[PDB]
């Protein structure tokens, strides 16, 4: 039921009454986005724009044809027009495909969106390519993870997160292509 | 900001704070005012002190 | 008390959970790349709850090793 249409152009009607006219209207983050989700398009064939993001770095903004994301119910591939999906990702390998070549970023979690206008968005917190990872340090930390047993389940909420991140990192490079 | 030699930055959004806050609070609702940067803790605790947590 | 995922039933937020997974990925990187990890991992800020306009003293975070994985 839509009797309360909040919005950026509808913020200005109440702002022209209580707030004075001495200030210009404050900006909104929607005014800086050229791409939305509800206006269809952006596919034009077999490609779709993929925006792979960390908080500290924009890793990709090109157009791919296959994106393999490590969802919490397992890996899944995204073709040109996937179903609109909000998929929570576990630690695993985000795999991009523009053609015959593939780049394999290992991510630590964070969600992944597929939008009804065909655009997709991968939103992680730390994404290291596997050439930046060395396996000698990985399961030595799992040897420090799955051995200590604190019954405080705030620490084995972190230790469960430590186990599934390191163990998915071992098979990320031991199952090399 | 934290150091206050910026010259009109931290005062401008405290004008834009109450121009946005009083626009959206006319229903008798709860409001918590937070500030990031100690130039706001010298500027917002004198204009909105009853709602500064 | 609450339900949801394994971090949410422990009182751990998603931002604390996804950061605990984040820096634990940064701990096992190669040393040319792990040098660029504790820069974006350090937490250096302070806070003060204002009850009536009079704070208290402080709560200063000076951690250079990430978000606290201990209880909170």
């Amino acid at each position: 039921e839509a009797a309360a249409p909040a919005g950026p152009k509808e913020f200005t009607e109440v702002w022209n009454k209580k707030a004075p006219s001495t200030l210009i209207v404050p900006e909104f983050p929607s005014n800086y986005t050229a791409v939305k989700a509800v206006g269809e398009g952006q596919v034009h064939g077999d490609a779709f724009p993929v925006n792979f993001y960390t908080p500290h770095s924009i890793l990709s903004q090109a157009q791919k044809d296959t994106v393999v994301l490590p969802g919490v119910d397992g890996y899944f591939g995204v073709k040109a027009s996937h179903v609109p999906t909000i998929a929570q990702l576990k630690p695993g390998v985000v795999e991009l495909h523009s053609g015959a070549e593939s780049e394999k970023f290992f991510v630590s979690g964070g969600f992944a969106f597929v939008h009804p206008n065909g655009v997709t968005d991968i939103c992680v917190l730390e994404a290291a390519t596997l050439d930046q990872v060395d396996p000698a340090a990985v399961k030595s930390a799992l040897a420090a993870a799955s051995a200590a047993q604190p019954t405080d389940e705030f620490e084995q909420a972190a230790n469960r997160a430590a186990i599934e991140l390191y163990s998915a990192l071992e098979s990320a490079v031991e199952a090399k292509a | 900001s934290d150091k206050g030699l910026c010259g009109g930055l931290n005062s401008n959004i405290t004008k834009y704070t109450r121009a946005t806050l009083a626009t959206t609070e006319s229903e008798g609702k709860d409001v918590v005012v937070v500030s990031i940067g100690d130039k706001g803790r010298s500027q917002l605790t004198r204009i909105e002190s009853q709602r500064y947590q | 008390a609450p339900s949801g995922p394994f971090y949410r039933v422990a009182g751990m937020s998603y931002l604390r959970y996804s950061n605990i997974c984040a820096d634990l990925l940064r701990n096992v990187l190669k040393e040319p790349f792990k040098a660029k990890a504790q820069a974006r991992q350090a937490i250096h800020f302070r806070q003060a709850p204002y009850v009536d306009g009079k704070a208290g003293a402080s709560k200063v975070y000076e951690l250079e090793n990430g978000i606290p994985k201990t209880a909170n």
